[PDB]
């Protein structure tokens, strides 16, 4: 019923920087919200209630204010156990929360490496085609991929999966994999996977003959 | 001392019902409303439904009004959610969650449960494929060549992937599953090595996925390619 909106979605943030999440409601909420925290594999944690109220053992760092539409959690400098996801709550009607704001590592710019995988042999006496195309330690976590085959852009035949940052340097790797049917798959010659990141001088198309992988 | 403990791990088919609990002390039960908010995978925090102290008001978000009914034993101090006409879009963690205060309205919650996933879907237990991610010039970028294993077609999760026995570590990648059109799982791992040694060095990806009893070593060797 009542909509919350949280900006931005995600907050790429250094430790010692300070922190500001909006949560912008649909209709006035007098002060009636709340702030969590979470982290993944965890049940989220209290942080602030009727918008500024701070829970008991949570940092002083951490503060909250706003009223009627417009909501701010503020994080005074951010430390590495504040890098988490954060939801607004509101409850002057039927409880509803925001969508969440990732707040995440910022590091310096990384351009991916881009690997190609053409299916197996194995894969192809079963029926199925799996074309994988692999970007690898790169930021930030903002990356197109595109699937052309014959120089066709192809459209919904793939899916994407992400890691969480790295423990050591922070960056994301990702991984795009097209499917077809190995009937489909011998139709065509020329699978290429382009890459356009913010790190790379230019869009990087990895390719391969299929005849000749 | 406040604890909300909670079941775990269930699967249900799309039309089935399942009843969750939640067994709460170290408070006075009946003078806190309760709620349960749900978590899909790689999603937010959704607002399922509330109960007051009593359980003479209950409150449900539209997408499972006339479907979910949430209940309560304030002898037992247990909290329950029986799920009927259940959908695969209902899989996600379920969380109790007691109310910070003791009013009549304003349900936020200050204490919450480890969680409970509750996973619907007509998917029969399967074993993964597994298959090699050959190194080549096209997976070659100067002196670093990658590899991997795609694991594919498994259900339920989890599957686990080590590469050498354990013996290899720098710059693996095991990517979180998707969960395909088809029902089931699907993931790739991969890793970074030195390319000159390609011809000698060995790489065996060790997939386990203990549903099944399934645990396959495939090698993973180079392919010509270009
Ligand atoms: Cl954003
Ligand atoms: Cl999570
Ligand atoms: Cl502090
Ligand atoms: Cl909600
Ligand atoms: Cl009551
Ligand atoms: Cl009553």
């Amino acid at each position: 019923d009542i909509v919350l909106t949280q900006s931005p979605s995600t907050l790429s943030a250094s430790v010692g920087d300070r922190v500001t999440i909006t949560c912008r409601a649909s209709q006035s909420i007098s002060s009636w919200l709340a702030w969590y925290q979470q982290k993944p594999g965890e049940a989220p944690k209290l942080l602030i209630s009727d918008a500024s109220s701070l829970e008991s053992g949570v940092p002083s760092r951490f503060s909250g204010s706003g009223s009627g539409t417009e909501f701010t959690l503020t994080i005074s400098s951010l430390q590495p156990d504040d890098f988490a996801t954060y939801y607004c709550q509101q409850y002057y009607s039927s409880p509803i929360f925001g969508g969440g704001t990732k707040v995440e590592i910022k590091r310096t710019v990384a351009a991916p490496s881009v690997f190609i995988f053409p299916p197996s042999d194995e894969q192809l006496k079963s029926g199925t085609a799996s074309v994988v195309c692999l970007l690898n330690n790169f930021y930030p976590r903002e990356a197109k991929v595109q699937w052309k085959v014959d120089n066709a852009l192809q459209s919904g035949n793939s899916q994407e999966s992400v890691t969480e940052q790295d423990s050591k340097d922070s960056t994301y790797s990702l991984s795009s994999t097209l499917t077809l049917s190995k009937a489909d798959y011998e139709k065509h010659k020329v699978y290429a996977c382009e890459v356009t990141h913010q790190g790379l001088r230019s869009p990087v198309t990895k390719s391969f003959n299929r005849g000749e992988c | 001392q406040v604890q909300l403990v909670q079941s775990g791990v269930t699967l249900v088919q799309p039309g089935g019902s399942l009843r969750v609990s939640c067994a709460a002390s170290g408070f006075t039960f009946s003078s806190y409303a309760m709620s349960w908010v749900r978590q899909a995978p790689g999603k937010g925090l959704e607002w399922v439904s509330a109960i007051s102290g009593l359980g003479g008001s209950t409150y449900y978000a539209d997408s499972v009004k006339g479907r979910f009914t949430i209940s309560r034993d304030n002898s037992k101090n247990t909290l329950y959610l029986q799920m009927n006409s259940l959908r695969a879009e209902d899989t996600a963690v379920y969380y109790c969650a007691k109310d910070h205060r003791v009013w009549a309205a304003g349900y936020h919650f200050d204490y919450w449960g480890q969680g409970a996933l509750v996973t619907v879907s007509s998917a029969s237990t399967k074993g993964p494929s597994v298959f090699p991610l050959a190194p080549s010039s096209k997976s070659t970028s100067g002196g670093t060549a990658a590899l991997g294993c795609l694991v594919k077609d498994y259900f339920p999760e989890p599957v686990t992937v080590s590469w050498n026995s354990g013996a290899l570590t720098s710059g693996v990648h095991t990517f979180p599953a998707v969960l395909q059109s088809s029902g089931l799982y699907s993931l790739s791992s991969v890793v970074t090595v030195p390319s000159s040694s390609l011809g000698t060095q060995t790489y065996i990806c060790n997939v386990n996925h203990k549903p099944s009893n399934t645990k396959v070593d495939k090698k993973v060797e180079p392919k010509s390619c270009d």
